[PDB]
């Protein structure tokens, strides 16, 4: 069964003991002197990322556990880094494969792959900021995929 | 006792007589190309199948194919 | 041989005829970039620079009684009116009349100056005159309200005070 | 004396565009610290 | 009688960028565009392969001059970066003050990413990583005590890299010595026996007297680093040396008299290691450094150069001769100054050499003070020489197959002793392979007996010093001789060179530096498998050497190169038939051998001389006596030493250590990675390469440079590769967690 | 006796520079300008005599005033804790800031043509008032020379300044009152 951590004393306890190694550590330096003000923060920023995390659900352990059933309740933990990985990938492969079919009208497409023309490859990369879009549009026009590739024997 | 064939799609470079270790192979009068010349292998006893030939045929796919078969004495380069 | 600068060349890209040239391009960025796709990447930062700062001037007196008082800083009033539901609005209608404006070619790789100009996306409505000195005039209100933006904004991260209410009564950091 | 085509080339196009990542990244884990569920 | 005169060219190379944009320029067929993804690699492969771009000795020993300018550059640069850390980042005058207390440290690490953790707590204030480099031991060796000699240091080490910078580009663009010069190895040795080591000793000896000397003196005699006066000082008001040496107060007269025995002060033969801080005795090193001074400028006026007085190399080489060497040494001359890669296999072979003895001498007897009573140091220190010589020692073999495939010349090894030797190479050869199978059975053989009886319950029929005994009768001679030396064979010496042979232990801060190490079956066992291991990695160089040119099974190697994959699957086959093949092989078992023998001395030590001493003189070592009867059986290396030391890198979570176990873990992943290039074809790689590559055809997104696999030697090449950074860095990470959470 | 060639040390052979504004001595007795491009040489040495005419100027004239907004609990110009406080409270920051802009932006491409051999070395075409007349001229080519020789001055000038203001921990007014 799963419970907000925030309700778990599994995660109190945890967060206790992180403050703990680290006030162990700090209890050796001095108030003002180099260090011991080091761990301060590093104890701020637990407290803030434990407070953070209590709206996570997590089990027995206290560990964060991440629900990806695509429930909307859980949208923030899979779904939407899901929805902004796939676009910051899919912008990284459409600007590609728009410079790679530029190059391939050049008189030496193997130089441009070896020396990258900045200038091209960077109007590429600008663009595309709509890239499902652009996506779209070339797969009706029948631009996007190919009728016949190298095949080898038995086919 | 290797095998070594030779196709029609052979252009008679020579390429392959030069880079035979063994002289196993020759060139012979053809028709098939202007080189009026066709690479032949009536030594393939001597044969040990290092595929030297393979690698300096230009043709798109080797005209000049070496089958691994029956193993003799000159087919495994053995000196003792 | 630039205007601005005497003692490096005018870069080869710029050109005298289109609005606000003085040759200032020390890093040559219309080298590597197209001279068209920049020109309008300035008109519209300037436009809509100018717009903002306009905002900036009359959100001190508040003039919209549906939605009250509202913070009046930048950063808080971004946040509240982006929870509000409002700045969610607020994005729509204007990527809409930047796929209008542009006839489709938002993308840098499209868009296309065809029969225009830099700048000239129809929206003329009172047909006043669009001669090089007006055009020269707009780029350069356009430059000081994107220095002004700038200024503004960063005055209410670090004060917290409005521009007018900065300008009054001055105090150092 | 081309030095901006050198620049241009695989090798030091390809360290500037992953050094330039790598500090955006590192830049927002230390603005936005143990970042998890956006 | 040859004029040794110095003739350069100038303006020989223009400096611009145009030849920067155009990869692969050194190389005809890399200029031609790459066509395929294998032009990348063979882009690198042969960048730093100057005698494949052009066919001229010139042209070579100029881009080798050059570079090497640049390499000396990189060192300089490197240099400059540990001063910098010492200087910046590190808590050198707290060690100073407390150098048994407070652990050695110059890295902070950036709070980002809970990395901040790595900052241990090493004392002094600060808090970063433990170096175990040894840059604290040896700045203190050399009279630093304040960190604005560090920076002074870092600022001069940056300046002599922007000098090596310069000096480089200026021997290629500006002033380009001809062949004639670089040939003149009479000059270059004289040169470097006196004036790089002859006087870089005198040099240094002249410091340590000035500098060294006097400021460890007071650090030892328990004065602050701060009261000390500046090492300027003790060279201007000479009353300050007199008082800390009075021999100083006789001045230089003695040295010009002939009163040498008048520096009995500065110039000791002590012969021990310093009861305070454990290392060598300053005044030995000072007066070691003067002789070893004397002795290479008397060694370098050898050769003859530019006058009648000296020596011909050539001469010499060619009178050598005797009726089981036909010729002898007659053409070696010619080919020692005509193929660089003979000089770098001789080179790299004694370099080698050099650094393994280094690491053993420096362990036995610490040279610098508080780094016996450093275990981190001590075995990051031994362990790293130890496998930059193994790593200097496979190069040298795999540069000599290169000159016999490239450089060889039948009329210059023309009956000579290389000529005899390639000869009568098979025997050589069969020798040397039952050398190395007698010794594989003798040495492995009686571990795996033991473990048999160990295993059955018959304790009573082992190789240990309770059942059968096999005592390094020799060795231990040897030890007891030297621990007798002092008195009859070393009159003037005060004491045993080293510790390690016998005489008694010293401790410094509750520490054992060093103490006799008592060899027994243990160390005769595993003795034998380092040379077991070590003959099987030369039998491996060696073959691979003698064969490189030609063999029984292919007649004309050297026409099929010294770096080719095979000659097909014919002759039965005939793959890894290349000497670069036999350098790959080399590789792994150099790095088995080295392995072992680093294990050998990390358990030794930890078992039997790094340890604790109670008061009134009780010792309790990390691993009390168990080397004794756990290093004769496997089982024993693999529990007592391997599972049991592991405890500290797999249980480093969680702590300042932590970065080494995940180092540990990391390691590991490479170590297997490398399995997939070392037990797989690039046949298949291309034909799933093929499928992929349709894949992106179907899209329209296909690359224009052809995308292959690796290649055959280019496969081979990468998991060698991965194999030794990930079986290397597994030790690294486990000899310095184990070294740093215990001891 | 001499060589065939001579400099005005009168015992060298004249370099590759000849008879340029305030280069007259031809004062390389150490081999740079053989090695190194002449134009990069001509194009630091401007910029470290303007640098340090402003700083010697500069020293001076903080001696006097302070403008009284700035703490300045030092009166020695030239000593870190002045450096380092000022440092602190955000004004050579902001010196820094904009004196990087005006070098990266503007000075990196000044020395980037005057190094391709279009722009002099120091001419950034700053003439407010016709003070040097026209470019390559009267009035030019001495002024610029006056202009090298008065940067050299306030270059060693600047040396001696921070020399005995950390020898005396006095002020160079100081110190030329007393002692
Ligand atoms: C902080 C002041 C500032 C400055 C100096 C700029 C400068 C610029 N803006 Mg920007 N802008 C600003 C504030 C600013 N902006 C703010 C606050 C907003 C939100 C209201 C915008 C919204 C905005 C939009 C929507 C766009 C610009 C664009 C541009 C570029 C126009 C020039 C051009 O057309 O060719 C381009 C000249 C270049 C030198 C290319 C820029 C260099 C790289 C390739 C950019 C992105 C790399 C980066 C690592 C990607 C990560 C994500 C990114 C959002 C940070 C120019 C470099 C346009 C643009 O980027 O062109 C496509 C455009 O799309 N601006
Ligand atoms: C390359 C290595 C190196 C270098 C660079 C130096 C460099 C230096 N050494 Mg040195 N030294 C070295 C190695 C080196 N040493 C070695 C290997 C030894 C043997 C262990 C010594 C032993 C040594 C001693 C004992 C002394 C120096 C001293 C010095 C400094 C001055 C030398 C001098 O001219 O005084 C010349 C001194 C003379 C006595 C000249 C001899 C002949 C005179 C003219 C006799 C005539 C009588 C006259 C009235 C003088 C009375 C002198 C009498 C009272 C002593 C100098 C910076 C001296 C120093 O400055 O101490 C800090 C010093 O006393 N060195
Ligand atoms: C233009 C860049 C580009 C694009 C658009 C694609 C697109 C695609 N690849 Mg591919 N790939 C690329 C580069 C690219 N790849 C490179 C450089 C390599 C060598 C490491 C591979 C190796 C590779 C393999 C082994 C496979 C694919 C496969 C695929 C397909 C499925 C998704 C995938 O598994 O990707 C995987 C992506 C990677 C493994 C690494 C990508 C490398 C970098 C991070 C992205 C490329 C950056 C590029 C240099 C940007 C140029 C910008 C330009 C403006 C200058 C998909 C159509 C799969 C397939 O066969 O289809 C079903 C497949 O198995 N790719
Ligand atoms: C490469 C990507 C990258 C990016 C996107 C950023 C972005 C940012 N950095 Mg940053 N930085 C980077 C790399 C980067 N940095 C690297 C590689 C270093 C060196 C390790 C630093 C060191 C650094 C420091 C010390 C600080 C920042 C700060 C900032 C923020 C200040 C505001 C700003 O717009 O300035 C934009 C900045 C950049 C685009 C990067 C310029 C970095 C230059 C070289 C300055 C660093 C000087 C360094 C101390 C000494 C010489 C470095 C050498 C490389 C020349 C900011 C958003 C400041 C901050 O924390 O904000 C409160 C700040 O104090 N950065
Ligand atoms: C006493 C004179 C002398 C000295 C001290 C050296 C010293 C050195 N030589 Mg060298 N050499 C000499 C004479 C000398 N040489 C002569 C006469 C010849 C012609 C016969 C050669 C030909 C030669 C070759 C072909 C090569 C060397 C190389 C080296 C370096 C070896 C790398 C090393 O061990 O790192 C130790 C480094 C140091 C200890 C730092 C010290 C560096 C300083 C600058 C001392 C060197 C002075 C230099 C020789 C002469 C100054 C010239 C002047 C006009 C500035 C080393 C610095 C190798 C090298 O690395 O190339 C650069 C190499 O390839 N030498
Ligand atoms: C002073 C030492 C020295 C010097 C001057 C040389 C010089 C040379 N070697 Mg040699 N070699 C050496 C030592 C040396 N070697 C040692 C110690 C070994 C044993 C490992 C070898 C084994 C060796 C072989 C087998 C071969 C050479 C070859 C060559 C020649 C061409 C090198 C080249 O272009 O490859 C380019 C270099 C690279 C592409 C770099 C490879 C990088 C490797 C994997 C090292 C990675 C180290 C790094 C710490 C990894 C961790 C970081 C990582 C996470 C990024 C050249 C003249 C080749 C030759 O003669 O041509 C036919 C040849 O085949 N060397
Ligand atoms: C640790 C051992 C190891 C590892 C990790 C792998 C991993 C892999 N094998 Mg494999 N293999 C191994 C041993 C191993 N093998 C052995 C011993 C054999 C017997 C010879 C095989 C034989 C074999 C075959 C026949 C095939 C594979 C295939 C694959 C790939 C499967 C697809 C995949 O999961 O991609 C995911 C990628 C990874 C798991 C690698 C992790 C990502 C890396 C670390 C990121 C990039 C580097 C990173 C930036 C750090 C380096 C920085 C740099 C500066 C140094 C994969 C990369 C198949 C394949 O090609 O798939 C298409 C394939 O057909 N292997
Ligand atoms: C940053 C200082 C600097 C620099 C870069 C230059 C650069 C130049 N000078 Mg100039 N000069 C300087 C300072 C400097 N000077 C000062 C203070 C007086 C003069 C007086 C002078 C005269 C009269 C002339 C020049 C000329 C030149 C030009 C050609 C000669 C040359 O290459 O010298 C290069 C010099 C350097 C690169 C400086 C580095 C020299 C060393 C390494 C620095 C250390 C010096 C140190 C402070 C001395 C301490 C002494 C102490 C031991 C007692 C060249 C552009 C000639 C010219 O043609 O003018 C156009 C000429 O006639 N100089
Ligand atoms: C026998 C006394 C030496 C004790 C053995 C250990 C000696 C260490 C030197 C190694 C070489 C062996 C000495 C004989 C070698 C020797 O010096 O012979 C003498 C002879 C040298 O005399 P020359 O008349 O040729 O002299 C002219 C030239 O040397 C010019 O300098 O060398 C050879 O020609 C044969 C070389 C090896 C012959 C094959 C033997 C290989 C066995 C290697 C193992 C040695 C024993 C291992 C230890 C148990
Ligand atoms: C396009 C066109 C039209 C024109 C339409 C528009 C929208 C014209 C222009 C509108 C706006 C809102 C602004 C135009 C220019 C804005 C400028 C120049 C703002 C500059 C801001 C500055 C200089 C900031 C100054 C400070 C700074 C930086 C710090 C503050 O602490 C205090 C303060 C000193 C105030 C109409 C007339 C509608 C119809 C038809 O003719 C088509
Ligand atoms: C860096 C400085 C300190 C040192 C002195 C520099 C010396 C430079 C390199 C110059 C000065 C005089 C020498 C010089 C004399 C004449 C020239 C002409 C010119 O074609 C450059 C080379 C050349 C042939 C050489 C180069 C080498 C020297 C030594």
């Amino acid at each position: 069964v799963l419970t907000p951590c925030q309700q778990s004393e599994a995660f109190h306890k945890r967060e206790i003991n992180e403050v703990r190694t680290l006030e162990n550590r700090q209890a050796n330096y001095e108030a003002n002197s180099p260090s011991y003000l080091a761990l301060q923060s590093q104890i701020d920023q637990v407290h803030k990322r434990f407070d953070k995390y209590g709206t996570l659900l997590c089990g027995q352990d206290g560990l964060p556990h991440l629900i990806t059933d695509g429930d909307w309740r859980h949208a923030r933990e899979f779904t939407i880094p899901a929805l902004l990985f796939l676009y910051i990938t899919g912008w990284i492969g459409w600007v590609g494969r728009s410079y790679l079919k530029y190059t391939k009208e050049t008189k030496n497409p193997t130089e441009q792959e070896i020396i990258l023309d900045v200038p091209m490859a960077l109007k590429y990369m600008l663009s595309g900021f709509l890239w499902p879009l652009s996506a779209w549009q070339e797969y009706r026009s029948g631009q996007l995929l190919a009728k016949e590739d190298e095949i080898t024997v038995s086919p | 006792a290797h095998t070594v064939k030779i196709y029609d799609n052979c252009i008679g470079c020579t390429q392959c007589v030069r880079a035979c270790p063994l002289d196993v192979l020759e060139m012979v009068p053809w028709d098939g190309c202007k080189a009026g010349q066709m690479a032949s292998a009536p030594r393939t006893e001597d044969c040990v199948g290092c595929k030297r030939c393979e690698t300096a045929c230009p043709t798109d796919f080797l005209s000049i194919r070496v089958y691994l078969g029956g193993e003799t004495t000159r087919s495994m380069g053995l000196a003792y | 041989q630039s205007p601005a600068l005497p003692f490096l060349s005018k870069p080869p890209n710029l050109s005298p005829d289109m609005p606000g040239y003085r040759g200032f391009d020390p890093l040559r960025f219309s080298d590597a970039f197209d001279v068209n796709w920049l020109q309008e990447g300035e008109i519209k930062n300037g436009r809509v620079a100018m717009l903002a700062c306009l905002h900036f001037f009359v959100t001190e007196f508040y003039q919209f009684p549906f939605f009250a008082g509202a913070p009046k800083l930048a950063g808080p009033a971004h946040d509240y009116f982006v929870k509000s539901g409002a700045m969610i609005q607020i994005l729509a209608f204007i990527g809409f009349l930047e796929f209008l404006l542009h006839r489709g070619k938002v993308l840098y790789s499209d868009m296309e100056w065809k029969g225009r100009k830099p700048g000239e996306l129809g929206f003329n409505p009172l047909n006043l005159p669009n001669d090089k000195a007006m055009r020269d005039r707009e780029v350069n209100n356009g430059r000081l309200a994107m220095l002004g933006f700038a200024g503004i904004i960063h005055g209410e991260f670090l004060n917290g005070k409005m521009p007018f209410e900065q300008i009054t009564n001055f105090q150092p950091l | 004396m081309n030095l901006k085509k050198y620049l241009s080339t695989a090798p030091v196009v390809a360290t500037l565009w992953l050094f330039l990542t790598a500090g955006i990244l590192i830049e927002l884990n230390r603005f936005f610290p143990d970042s998890l569920f956006y | 009688e040859k004029q040794v005169k110095v003739v350069v060219d100038r303006d020989v190379v223009p400096t611009s960028f145009e030849k920067w944009a155009k990869p692969g320029h050194f190389s005809r067929s890399l200029a031609k565009g790459p066509k395929t993804t294998t032009w990348i690699w063979n882009l690198h492969a042969d960048a730093h392969d100057f005698d494949s771009h052009t066919s001229s000795l010139e042209e070579v020993s100029r881009k080798i001059f050059s570079a090497h300018f640049g390499q000396l550059a990189i060192i300089f640069i490197w240099l400059s970066g540990m001063y910098f850390h010492g200087a910046r980042f590190s808590n050198y005058v707290a060690w100073l003050s407390n150098p048994t207390g407070i652990k050695p440290s110059a890295q902070v690490v950036w709070p980002i990413v809970g990395q901040q953790i790595l900052n241990a707590d090493v004392g002094g204030g600060m808090q970063g990583i433990q170096i175990t480099s040894g840059l604290f031991q040896l700045w203190r060796a050399s009279g630093i005590v304040n960190e604005l000699q560090l920076y002074v240091t870092a600022l001069g080490g940056l300046g002599m890299a922007g000098l090596m910078i310069f000096a480089g580009w200026f021997h290629y663009h500006k002033a380009a010595p001809k062949l004639e010069w670089f040939q003149n190895v009479e000059s270059m040795l004289n040169h470097h026996l006196a004036g790089l080591l002859g006087l870089g000793s005198l040099s240094w000896a002249g410091h340590q007297i000035h500098v060294s000397l006097p400021i460890n003196k007071l650090l030892d005699a328990g004065v602050a680093p701060s009261s000390i006066p500046l090492p300027h000082e003790f060279i201007l008001n000479r009353n300050l040396m007199a008082e800390l040496y009075p021999s100083f107060q006789q001045g230089l007269v003695p040295f010009f008299t002939l009163n040498w025995k008048q520096y009995s002060d500065i110039l000791t033969f002590k012969g021990g290691l310093s009861p305070v801080t454990g290392g060598l005795w300053l005044t030995d090193v000072a007066h070691h450094h003067l002789a070893i001074a004397v002795l290479f400028l008397v060694a370098g006026h050898m050769y003859r150069t530019n006058w009648g007085i000296g020596h011909s190399i050539k001469q010499i080489l060619e009178a050598h001769k005797g009726p089981l060497t036909g010729e002898g040494h007659k053409g070696l001359y010619e080919i020692l100054t005509t193929s660089w890669h003979a000089n770098l296999a001789i080179n790299l072979a004694m370099l080698g050499s050099l650094s393994i003895i280094v690491a053993h001498h420096m362990y036995a007897m610490p040279p610098y003070p508080y780094l016996a009573t450093d275990y981190p140091t001590q075995l990051s220190l031994f362990t790293h020489h130890m496998w930059i010589g193994g790593f200097c020692i496979v190069g040298a073999g795999a540069h000599a197959a290169i000159y016999m495939v490239r450089d060889y010349s039948p009329t210059v090894n023309f009956n000579n002793v290389l000529d005899r030797m390639i000869r009568h190479r098979d025997a050589i050869i069969s020798h040397l392979n039952w050398v190395c199978i007698f010794l594989g059975m003798h040495s492995f053989g009686l571990y795996i007996h033991n473990d048999t009886m160990r295993a059955l319950g018959r304790a009573q029929d082992m190789f240990s010093d309770t059942a059968i005994q096999l005592q390094p009768v020799f060795a231990q001679w040897i030890q007891q001789i030297h621990t007798l030396a002092p008195g009859n064979t070393a009159v003037n010496a005060l004491a045993t060179a080293s510790y390690a042979f016998g005489a008694d232990t010293v401790t410094v801060g509750s520490k054992i530096a060093m103490m006799p190490i008592k060899l027994g079956t243990a160390d005769f066992m595993v003795h034998h498998i380092h040379a077991f291991t070590i003959h099987v990695t030369t039998l491996i160089l060696l073959k691979g050497v003698l064969y490189a040119r030609n063999s029984r099974l292919i007649p004309d190697k050297a026409n099929l190169g010294f770096r080719f994959p095979c000659d097909g699957p014919g002759r039965g086959g005939t793959c890894q038939v290349s000497a670069w093949d036999h350098v790959f092989l080399g590789l792994f078992w150099m790095y088995n051998a080295l392995s072992i023998v680093i294990f050998h001395f990390s358990w030794k030590m930890q078992s039997d001389v790094w340890g604790t001493v109670t008061s009134n003189g009780a010792i309790s070592h990390i691993t009390g006596g168990n080397f004794a009867q756990s290093a004769i059986t496997i089982n024993g290396w693999l529990r007592d030493f391997l599972w049991a030391q592991a405890s500290q890198v797999i249980q480093s979570y969680g702590s300042s250590l932590s970065a080494y176990g995940l180092m540990f873990l990391g390691a590991h992943f490479v170590w297997a990675f490398s399995l997939m290039f070392l037990f797989s074809g690039r046949g298949y790689w291309q034909e799933l390469i093929e499928s992929i590559v349709w894949a992106h055809n179907k899209l329209k997104v296909a690359p224009a440079i052809a995308p292959r696999a690796l290649s055959i030697t280019q496969g081979r090449a990468v998991g060698v590769a991965h194999y030794l950074l990930g079986g290397i860095a597994t030790t690294w990470a486990f000899f310095l967690a184990r070294i740093i959470a215990v001891g | 006796g001499a060589t065939m060639p001579s400099m005005p040390f009168l015992k060298r052979p004249s370099k590759l520079d000849g008879s340029l504004p305030g280069g007259e001595g031809c004062f390389d007795p150490l081999g740079f300008t053989e090695v190194f491009s002449l134009e990069w040489l001509r194009e630091a040495e401007i910029k470290h005599c303007r640098v340090a005419m402003l700083a010697v100027l500069g020293v001076i004239a903080q001696e006097f005033g302070t403008f009284d907004f700035y703490n300045a609990k030092s009166k020695l110009q030239l000593s870190p804790d002045l450096h380092n406080q000022f440092v602190q409270n955000g004004a050579l920051q902001q010196i820094l800031l904009f004196v990087c802009a005006w070098e990266f932006i503007v000075g990196l491409p000044a020395l980037i043509e005057s190094v391709n051999g279009n722009r002099e070395p120091g001419y950034f075409g700053f003439d407010p008032l016709k003070l040097g007349g026209t470019v390559g001229s009267a009035q030019w080519k001495r002024m610029q020379a006056g202009e090298l020789r008065n940067g050299r001055l306030a270059m060693i000038a600047f040396g001696g300044f921070f020399h005995q203001q950390l020898l005396t921990k006095q002020g160079i007014i100081e110190q030329l009152a007393h002692f």
